[PDB]
């Protein structure tokens, strides 16, 4: 029933303020807010939030991570685990994160 | 009983007045006494304001009300014993205690004019005592009796468009319907008569408090304290007895139509008026208590306030959030109210459907979420020790209990931003909980 509110106020709205992760705690529950990306549990919100989570994970640029990046990667992996049937085409970013993490 | 003889002896010792006391004592000697022959000496004794006589007379009247039984006359003379602030502290305390004993007892339950007059009197001593201890005890007794009236109503039940357009939408007519003195009781339609009497008592108490609140710096002044106590008592009535207001079984007979109506609809106009003309004030405490009342309305009476919640949010509260010069204390208080709202999924989806889905009705859910987001971005503090202090400054989900206050006689922006962000996270959590 959240469907109208799925597409009413998320795509270009929630990402805007949740992009406060660029400034530092508050990062933990901001990432937890990003975790609550309902993928119609139509694809723009999922794509935007997953891209943001991958970007803040910052796997492709190692030796620059902090606890924030590790938490973001943990959230992304957990979201992949618990919502596999619904990421649809967004699996590419999760697999990119996994592959880059494999490089340590 | 035992105390009446002692009190009559005392008043006779203090003595025109005495002959009544000796006549009453002789009457008791032939045992049980006539109500008038015992009522008259005490009334005459309390007709004058002295140290030992008036106090014992009032105490005897109050204790004698507890048995047998006149009631209207006793309540009227007890109330009349309080001339004003000129009356000394002990007389006022004795008056308050006698009123409490008269209203509250296992048997003899006064209904109508007597109970309302007693409540008004207790409020009068609370407002004009000019003494801290007497004011405190008067307020305690007043809130206790106000609570117990609705407790009686609850037991009976258990055993059973713009802002200016809200001034004239008086759905329920109450033209001099109240103030029925003769009704009094102890311990099909026969039960419904007593139920209706109790409902009328509760409605009259609530109407008296609404009339107190609608009136109109100096937070210890008289009118401001009156408004504060009226609002706090209204909030206590809504909180501690919300099941009374929300129960459809609770009904009251109309005045000009004599048709039973839901209690909430009967007081809908009064509560809406008490919020419209009194909320969004320039003084912090009034706005805070008004927000408490409005939040109770929003969480428990959406169905019966579908339009009025819209009007309140659009014209009073969300407009307050939108104002750039609006006081920050009020903004933070209402943001806390919004955070309290965010945890409820039903209170969010019903707020979306009844308001945003409708085309004519202004957008509500989207604009409150956007307002939260706007607060969740700007940040003045840079020193992390402020963040550490705020994190340490933690004592959760909104759950309700008994509420009562007492008026006897770090940066706001950062905590406001954190509350907005936490409210948004709570909104998302509530949505994912509602999705399953």
């Amino acid at each position: 029933h959240v469907g109208p509110m799925f597409d009413a106020t998320w795509m270009s709205f929630f990402s805007t303020l949740s992009s406060l992760v660029q400034k530092t705690d508050v990062n933990k529950l901001c990432l937890e807010g990003m975790k609550l990306a309902t993928k119609i549990a139509l694809s723009t919100p999922r794509e935007a939030f997953i891209s943001m989570l991958k970007n803040t994970a910052n796997l492709n640029n190692p030796r620059e991570m902090q606890a924030k990046n590790v938490e973001a990667l943990k959230v992304l992996l957990d979201l992949a685990q618990t919502e596999g049937n619904y990421l649809k085409e967004s699996w590419k970013d999760v697999l990119l994160c996994i592959s880059q993490l494999d490089r340590l | 009983l035992k105390f009446v003889v002692s009190s009559l002896d005392i008043i006779a010792a203090q003595a025109q007045l005495a002959e009544l006391a000796e006549k009453a004592l002789a009457a008791i000697k032939e045992n049980l006494p006539d109500p008038e022959v015992v009522f008259a000496p005490l009334q005459l004794a309390t007709k004058s304001g002295t140290i030992p006589l008036t106090t014992t007379a009032l105490d005897c009247i109050g204790k004698l009300i507890s048995y047998s039984y006149l009631i209207e006359r006793a309540i009227d003379t007890i109330c009349d014993c309080f001339q004003g602030e000129t009356t000394l502290v002990e007389i006022q305390l004795q008056i308050v205690k006698s009123l409490l004993a008269a209203v509250l007892n296992d048997k003899i339950i006064v209904h109508g004019a007597g109970l309302l007059k007693a409540v008004r009197q207790v409020y009068n001593i609370f407002l004009l005592s000019r003494s801290t201890a007497n004011q405190q005890v008067a307020q305690g007794t007043l809130t206790q009796m106000v609570g117990t009236v609705f407790e009686r109503v609850k037991t009976r039940l258990h055993m059973k468009l713009t802002l200016k357009d809200l001034e004239h939408r008086k759905s329920f007519d109450d033209s001099h319907m109240g103030d029925g003195p003769t009704m009094v009781s102890q311990v099909p339609e026969s039960l419904d008569a007593e139920d209706e009497a109790y409902i009328r008592d509760a409605y009259l108490v609530f109407r008296s408090f609404c009339n107190l609140s609608t009136k109109i710096y100096d937070l210890r002044g008289q009118p401001m304290r009156s408004k504060l106590i009226s609002l706090h008592l209204i909030h206590t009535l809504l909180n501690n007895h919300i099941t009374v207001f929300t129960s459809p079984l609770c009904t009251i007979r109309n005045t000009k139509n004599n048709e039973p109506t839901n209690f909430l609809q009967a007081i809908k106009y009064y509560l809406c008026l008490s919020i419209t003309r009194n909320g969004a004030s320039s003084v912090d405490r009034v706005f805070d208590i008004c927000c408490e009342i409005f939040w109770l309305m929003l969480k428990y009476m959406r169905s019966s306030f579908k339009n009025e919640i819209e009007v309140f949010l659009n014209e009073i509260y969300l407009a307050l959030l939108a104002r750039r010069n609006a006081p920050l204390s009020q903004k933070l208080t209402f943001v806390g109210i919004l955070k309290r709202l965010c945890e409820d999924p039903r209170a969010l989806v019903e707020l979306y459907l009844n308001y945003d889905c409708n085309q004519n009705v202004d957008n509500i859910f989207q604009t409150i979420v956007e307002d939260l987001s706007r607060f969740a971005t700007a940040s003045v503090p840079i020193t992390p020790t402020q963040e550490q202090q705020y994190e340490e400054s933690r004592s959760t989900a909104g759950e309700w209990q008994i509420k009562s206050v007492l008026p006897p006689p770090l940066p706001k922006e950062y905590v406001m931003k954190r509350t907005a962000l936490d409210s948004l996270v709570e909104t998302l959590r509530s949505l994912v909980h509602w999705s399953q």
